[PDB]
C-alpha cells in the first residue's frame, strides 16, 4: 500500500491482466490456471487485480 | 513462436533475478514493456496510447 | 505507407549501383536496421548506437 | 508630417544633383 | 590623406563642441548646429575647394578619370574606375571611417592596445587559413601562435586577483569594441576531426575558457553572446560550462528564454546520461540574481515531469536503499567522480529544493508527490548520511514542506521530527567537539550545522500554528537541550557574521516560541539570553568619456540620416 511500491504493484497488475487474458474463451487455458487457485486465492484484497 | 520463445527466457531470467532482490531500475522497465507487449500479443491488438 | 509499398513493388528487380542508398531489413525480426545518430553507444563511447 | 520631410529631402537630393551636374557638365546651352 | 583631414576636421569640431558642454554640466547639446558645421567640408556649396584637386569642381579630374579607361591596359582601367567609384563615393566612406576608431589616454595601456591589435588580425588570417594546414611543420607552429593568442587574450582581459576572479570592465569593453567574439565564435565552429585529434581539443577548450573568461561579471558580453545561443546547443560538457558561465547572475537573461534550451538539456540528459553539469546550469537558470522566476520554475517542472524517472533518479525502494548504502562508502572522503553516481543525486535535490523555494504551490505539490515525507525521515536518520547529503536533503525538506502556501499537518503531527531534532543536537555536539581542532575542522558539516540546521527550525517555528501543535509539552527538555546546542554553536569563535546573526535570530525564535509555550528555560540559560538580548577627477573623466561616446554615436547615426539623401543623390 506504500508508494515506494508503485511499479511493483504495476507488475502485478499486469501479470493478472495476461493472466485473464489468457483464460478467456479457452477450455486448455481455464484448466491450466485453475491449477493455481490455491496460490492466487491469498493475493485478493491487496488491489493487485 | 520466436517471440513466445524469447519472452518466457527473459521472463525467467526476471523472475530469478527478482527472487533473490538484486535487480536494477532499467530491469524493471525491460520486464514492465515486456509485460504491456505481451498484453498487446495476446490480445492482438496494436499500441494506441490507450 | 501504401505509397512505399507500391514503389517498393514497382522498383524491385532492378540492379543496386555503388553510391545508391538502400535499406537492411531483418527477415528474422521484419525490423528495419537503424543508426540514431542522437544516441552514444552501450560499451563503446564516442560511438553511434 | 513625414511627407513633409520626404519632400524636402528630394528636393535638397535635386537640388544637389542638378549643381553637381551642372559643376560637372558646364554650362551648356 | 585627404579622407584622414576630413576626419581629423570633424573630430576637433566635435570637442570644440563638446567643450561648452564640459563647464555646462543640462548635458544636451545643438545637434543641429554641429550637423550644419559638419557637412560644410564635404563640399556642394558651389564655391569650389582646398581639398578639390584641379581647381575646377572635380570636372579636370574626371576627365582625366574616364580618360584612364578606354586604354588596352587592364591594370590602369581597374585603376581608373577604382579611382572614379572612391571619388564619387567620399562622404559615405568617411562615414565607414568614423565607424571605426578607439583609444583613450591611462597608462600602459599604450603598448596593450598594440600588442592586442596584431594578435586579432594574426587570429583571423590562421582562422581563414586553417583549413590549409588542418589535418585530414605550418602545423605545430600555427598550434603554438594560437596558443599563445588565446592564452594571451584570456591573461589580459582578466584582474587575476589571490583567489577571486576579478575582469576590469574597461579591457572587456575594448574587446568588445575590436570584436574578439566575432573571430572567437567562428573559430569554435572550424571543421575539424575528433577520432585522432588532441591538439585541436586543447585549442578548443583554451577558446571556450577565453569566452568564458570574456563574459565572467560583465552584462553586455552575456548580452551579446544571447544572439549566437543557438550555436552552443550541444550535449558536451564545455558548451554546458559556457552557458552556464553567461547566465551567472542574470535576471532579465532568465525571464526571457525560450523553452527550447530546456528541452534540449532535458532531452541531453535522456540521451546522454545524468551529468552534473546538466543539473548544474539548471540550478543557475531557476534562479537569478536573488530571485526566483515562476515561469522558469513551471518550465523546468514540466520538464522534469515530461522525462519522468529516466531523470528523476531516486533511491525509495529498500533494494536501491542497500545500494545506496554501500555505494555511499565509495562516495566518502573527496571521491567526487565529477560526472556519475551520488553528486547527480545531491545535484538533483538540490535542484528541487531552489525550485521549490517561493511558496509556489505547482512545485511544492509535485515535490511532495515525488518524495514522501517517510522516505525523509528514514533517509536522514541512517547514520550513513554524511553531512553532504544532509545539507541538500534537509533543506530540501524545510523548502517544500514548511514554506508553503499551503500547509500539510502530517509534519505537524508525526513524532520523527523529534528524531530529526535528536540528529540535530547529535550534530550540534560533533560540530563542538571538532571545534577543538581549527587547523583540520570538517567545514562542510560545521557549516551545515551553523546554517540549515538552525535555519529549518526557524523557518518551521516561524509559523504560528508550530506553537498551536501542543505534541513539545511532552517534549520539553529535548527543546531546552537543542536551544542550549544551538548556544553552545553560538560560543564558538569562529563565527561569521552571517552564521552568527544567523544563530541570533534561531535563538530569538527558540526563546519567542518557549514565551508562547510558557517553558520554564533554565535560570543560567536565561539570563545568558537576556544579557545577550541587552576616484575623483579620473571617474568623472571616464563618465564624461562614456557620455561622448554616445553622443557621438547620436550624432553619426544623424549625419547618416541626413546624408543617404545626398549620397543617392
Amino acid at each position: 500500500g506504500d508508494q515506494r511500491h508503485a511499479p511493483f504493484r504495476h507488475i502485478c497488475r499486469l501479470c493478472y491482466r495476461v493472466l485473464r487474458h489468457s483464460q478467456q474463451d479457452y477450455r486448455k487455458n481455464q484448466e491450466y490456471i485453475a491449477k493455481q487457485f490455491g496460490f492466487m486465492q491469498k493475493q485478493i484484497g491487496y488491489d493487485v487485480l | 513462436l520466436d517471440f513466445a520463445n524469447d519472452a518466457s527466457k527473459v521472463l525467467g531470467s526476471i523472475a530469478g533475478k527478482l527472487e533473490k532482490g538484486t535487480i536494477t531500475q532499467n530491469e524493471r522497465r525491460s520486464v514492465t514493456k515486456l509485460l504491456e507487449d505481451l498484453v498487446y500479443f495476446v490480445t492482438g491488438g496494436t499500441n494506441s496510447g490507450q | 505507407k501504401k505509397q512505399n509499398e507500391t514503389e517498393n513493388r514497382k522498383l524491385l528487380g532492378t540492379v543496386i549501383q555503388y553510391g545508391n542508398v538502400i535499406q537492411l531489413l531483418h527477415l528474422k525480426s521484419n525490423k528495419y536496421l537503424t543508426v540514431n545518430k542522437r544516441l552514444p553507444a552501450l560499451l563503446e563511447k564516442n560511438a553511434m548506437r | 508630417s513625414p511627407p513633409l520631410r520626404q519632400l524636402e529631402d528630394h528636393k535638397r537630393g535635386e537640388a544637389l544633383r542638378q549643381i553637381l551636374v551642372n559643376r560637372y557638365y558646364g554650362n551648356i546651352r | 590623406v585627404r579622407l584622414d583631414y576630413r576626419i581629423s576636421c570633424l573630430l576637433c569640431i566635435f570637442k570644440r563642441e563638446f567643450d561648452e558642454s564640459n563647464s555646462q554640466s543640462p548635458g544636451a547639446l545643438d545637434f543641429e548646429h554641429i550637423e550644419e558645421q559638419a557637412e560644410g567640408i564635404f563640399g556642394g556649396s558651389e564655391e569650389n575647394t582646398p581639398l578639390d584637386l584641379d581647381d575646377h569642381g572635380g570636372r579636370t579630374f574626371l576627365r582625366v578619370l574616364l580618360h584612364l579607361t578606354m586604354h588596352d591596359y587592364p591594370p590602369l582601367v581597374s585603376g581608373a574606375l577604382q579611382l572614379l567609384f572612391r571619388h564619387f563615393s567620399q562622404r559615405q566612406e568617411v562615414l565607414q571611417a568614423f565607424k571605426q576608431v578607439q583609444l583613450l589616454v591611462t597608462s600602459q595601456d599604450v603598448d596593450n592596445y598594440k600588442q592586442i591589435k596584431q594578435d586579432l588580425d594574426q587570429l583571423r588570417s590562421i582562422v581563414e587559413k586553417s583549413e590549409l594546414w588542418v589535418y585530414k611543420s605550418t602545423s605545430s607552429y600555427n598550434y603554438r601562435v594560437v596558443k599563445e593568442i588565446l592564452i594571451r587574450l584570456s591573461k589580459l582581459c582578466v584582474q587575476e586577483s589571490a583567489s577571486v576572479r576579478k575582469s576590469r570592465k574597461q579591457q572587456q569593453r575594448l574587446l568588445r569594441n575590436m570584436g574578439a567574439h566575432a573571430v572567437v565564435l567562428e573559430l569554435l565552429q572550424i571543421p575539424y576531426e575528433k577520432a585522432e585529434d588532441t591538439k585541436m581539443q586543447e585549442i578548443m577548450r583554451l577558446a571556450h575558457e577565453f569566452l568564458q573568461n570574456f563574459c565572467a561579471g560583465n552584462q553586455q558580453n552575456q548580452a551579446l553572446l544571447h544572439k549566437h545561443i543557438n550555436l552552443f546547443l550541444n550535449p558536451g560538457i564545455l558548451e554546458a560550462v559556457t552557458m552556464q558561465h553567461i547566465f551567472m547572475n542574470n535576471f532579465q537573461l532568465c525571464s526571457e528564454i525560450n523553452e527550447r534550451v530546456v528541452q534540449h538539456f532535458v532531452h541531453c540528459i535522456e540521451t546522454h546520461g545524468r551529468n552534473v553539469q546538466y543539473i548544474k546550469f539548471l540550478q543557475t537558470i531557476v534562479k537569478a540574481e536573488g530571485k526566483f522566476i515562476k515561469k522558469c520554475q513551471d518550465m523546468v517542472m514540466a520538464e522534469l515531469v515530461n522525462s519522468g524517472e529516466d531523470v528523476l533518479v531516486f533511491y525509495n525502494d529498500r533494494a536501491s536503499f542497500q545500494t545506496l548504502i554501500q555505494m555511499m562508502r565509495s562516495e566518502r572522503d573527496r571521491m567526487d567522480e565529477n560526472s556519475p553516481l551520488f553528486m547527480y543525486h545531491i545535484h538533483l535535490v538540490e535542484l528541487l529544493a531552489v525550485c521549490t523555494e517561493g511558496k509556489n504551490v505547482y512545485t511544492e505539490i509535485k515535490c511532495n508527490s515525488l518524495l514522501p515525507l517517510d522516505d525523509i525521515v528514514r533517509v536522514v536518520t541512517h547514520e550513513d548520511c554524511i553531512p553532504e547529503v544532509k545539507i541538500a536533503y534537509i533543506n530540501f525538506l524545510n523548502h517544500c514542506y514548511v514554506d508553503t502556501e499551503v500547509e500539510m499537518k502530517e509534519i505537524y503531527t508525526s513524532n520523527h521530527m523529534w528524531k530529526l531534532f535528536e540528529n540535530f543536537l547529535v550534530d550540534i555536539c560533533r560540530a563542538c567537539n571538532n571545534t577543538s581542532d581549527r587547523k583540520h575542522a570538517d567545514s562542510v558539516l560545521e557549516k551545515y550545522v551553523t546554517e540549515i540546521v538552525m535555519s529549518i527550525v526557524t523557518t518551521f517555528f516561524s509559523s504560528p500554528f508550530s506553537d498551536q501543535s501542543t505534541t513539545l509539552q511532552t517534549r520539553q527538555p529535548v527543546f531546552v537541550q537543542l536551544l542550549q546546542g544551538v548556544f553552545r554553536v553560538y560560543h564558538c569563535n569562529w563565527l561569521m557574521p552571517s552564521q552568527k546573526a544567523s544563530v541570533e535570530s534561531c535563538i530569538r525564535v527558540l526563546s519567542d516560541v518557549a514565551k508562547s509555550r510558557a517553558i520554564a528555560i533554565p535560570v543560567d540559560l536565561d539570563s545568558q539570553v537576556n544579557n545577550l538580548f541587552l576616484r575623483d577627477s579620473v571617474l568623472a573623466a571616464s563618465r564624461d568619456y562614456r557620455n561622448i561616446i554616445e553622443r557621438l554615436q547620436d550624432i553619426v547615426s544623424a549625419l547618416e540620416d541626413r546624408l543617404r539623401p545626398l549620397v543617392q543623390a
